[PDB]
RNA sequence: GAACGCGCGAUACUCUUUGAACGCACAUUGCGCCCCUUGGUAUUCCAGGGGGCAAGCGU
RNA sequence: ACCAUCGAAAGGGAAUCCGGUUAAGAUUCCGGAACCUGGAUAUGGAUUCUUCACGGUAACGUAACUGAAUGUGGAGACGUCGGCGCG
């Protein structure tokens, strides 16, 4: 005798980017320095491979400041420029001088 | 504007409609 | 419908050779 | 669950199942054009 | 007499971008893009606009309460009142006719 | 072989982006998944780093 | 039960406005004001004897007022023209 079942299936299925690499150099043009002294904003040059999180963290670690926001753009010469606005607890002129 | 930049060779030989390169045949 | 999908090809062939 | 065995009835049922599968395969493969369906209507 | 244009990337007169003209607190006429208007929900049986249900965009329904998009009656928010009444009456009459047919059948094979 | 950079590749007079070119797409620096780890209030969140993904009614 | 993926900067689509500001930047910057989505959570209130609330004949109303598998409905979502009414 064979003990076979009835209820069967209808279909069969088969059983190198750190804080020193992130920030290359600051921007020291007249407009950038005006923003530094007036707008409490540090203007930096960063790498092509860095995003706003990494730029914020690198600024915070390297300069020991609180970052309010980061606004990044890509320049025609293939470099990235970042405007890092710090909190009101810090004076950008002091950080630029220091 | 029948052709654009080819990634493999860098020439303006990538046919946009055919999606093939007339200089290096990519891909 | 197409109920043949209840048997894979190898099962169907090995049962056809039985006949 | 069925606890019973047959000698030749099982083979006959297997043959019938195979024949039904082949017939359904033929019908499905030949019904790819509507002309066959129209012809079958007057068949 | 001041002329205004689109404020976004699309430069064509498409249904997506439509312009109204408003006078800002600065004293000038400026363009403003208007969103698509919402559509009243419709009954699933007759297709008439549902009564007592707010008219919003598809994603704005997730931010309002259930009382703003339902009716306390059965099928409320899906079917209107007359359709529900018709459903009730039809179901009851169908069941009664089923009972009558079953009784007639029990009589007709009771002969043998 | 090509692109971008300082003969060479971010260690730039180790080896960026590619290319037979390999996670998937691609005329885009677009979109995912898996394992370890670190930081910011932190079991949940967010981010960074490293390393990967072209059974059978047969005997 | 049923097949990847590609294909639209004029199609579908969650959400930002005003004022000011440069030699050259603005719905992106500054000031003020506001929305959208996702997440973890706390407090108040309700869940009325202890266990998922009521009112109106009705259309329906509400500060809430649990809801799996499964099966459906709406918005997205749709030809063109004419006059009339309103902003
Ligand atoms: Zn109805």
């Amino acid at each position: 005798k064979k003990a076979l079942k009835v209820r069967t299936s209808a279909t069969f299925r088969l059983p190198r980017l750190d804080s020193y690499k992130v920030i290359e150099q600051p921007i020291t043009s007249e407009t950038a320095m005006k923003k530094v002294e007036d707008g409490n904003i540090l203007v930096f040059q960063v790498s092509m491979k860095a995003n706003k999180y990494q730029i914020k963290k690198a600024v915070k670690e390297l300069y020991e400041v609180d970052v309010l926001k980061v606004n990044t753009l890509v320049r025609p010469n293939g470099t990235k420029k970042a405007y890092v606005r710090l909190t009101a607890d810090y004076d950008a002129l002091d950080i630029a001088n220091r | 504007k029948s052709h654009t930049l080819c990634n493999r060779c860098g020439r303006r030989s990538f046919h946009v409609q055919k999606k093939t390169c007339s200089s290096c045949g990519y891909p | 419908l197409s109920r043949y999908v209840k048997w894979p090809e190898y099962v169907r062939v090995q049962r056809q050779k039985k006949i | 669950m069925i606890k019973d065995k047959d000698s030749a009835a099982d083979a006959d049922d297997l043959e019938s199942e195979l024949n039904a599968m082949y017939s359904d395969y033929k019908t499905r493969r030949s019904e790819r054009d509507a002309k066959f369906r129209a012809k079958q209507a007057r068949g | 007499a001041q002329r205004v244009t689109f404020r976004r990337r699309n430069p064509y007169n498409t249904r997506s971008n439509k312009i109204k003209v408003v006078k800002t607190p600065g004293g000038i006429l400026r363009a403003q893009h208007v969103k698509k208007l919402a559509t009243r929900p419709k009954c699933g049986d007759c297709g008439s606009a549902l009564q007592g249900i707010s008219t919003l965009r598809p994603r704005q329904y997730a931010t309002v309460s259930k009382t703003h998009k339902t009716v306390s009656r059965a099928y409320g928010g899906s079917r209107c009142a007359n359709c529900v009444k018709e459903r009730i009456i039809r179901a009851f009459l169908i069941e009664e006719q089923k009972i009558v047919k079953k009784v007639v059948k029990e009589q007709t094979e009771a002969a043998k």
